[PDB]
């Protein structure tokens, strides 16, 4: 998971 | 009409971002928050949590949010979700 800003 | 899972399509907004052509994702990792859903963005391959309010069905909503945009990632996204949504893109 490459979470979103 | 149903209720969001796992592997369906939509378009989803976040603060200062066009509607943005991403999926369910599963669970399968960080849970989400009560009535949120975990949403695997095509293009940027992000991820976030958003409710139903921010969330938009793909073939209901694509004319209107599918054109292309001139925004770093969109159009990778456009390509994604209609050439291989289900795909891994890890």
């Amino acid at each position: 998971q490459d979470f979103k800003t | 009409p149903h209720a969001f899972k796992p592997g369906d399509l939509v378009f989803a907004k976040m603060k200062g971002y066009p509607h943005w052509p991403a999926r369910i994702d599963d669970i399968a990792a960080v849970k989400p928050p009560p009535n949120k859903y975990p949403i695997f963005f095509f293009g940027t391959h992000e991820t976030a949590f958003l409710g139903p309010k921010d969330l938009f069905p793909y073939d209901k909503c694509k004319d209107k949010y599918g054109k292309p945009n001139k925004r770093k990632g969109f159009n990778e996204g456009l390509w994604e979700i209609q050439n291989n949504p289900h795909a891994s893109y890890s």
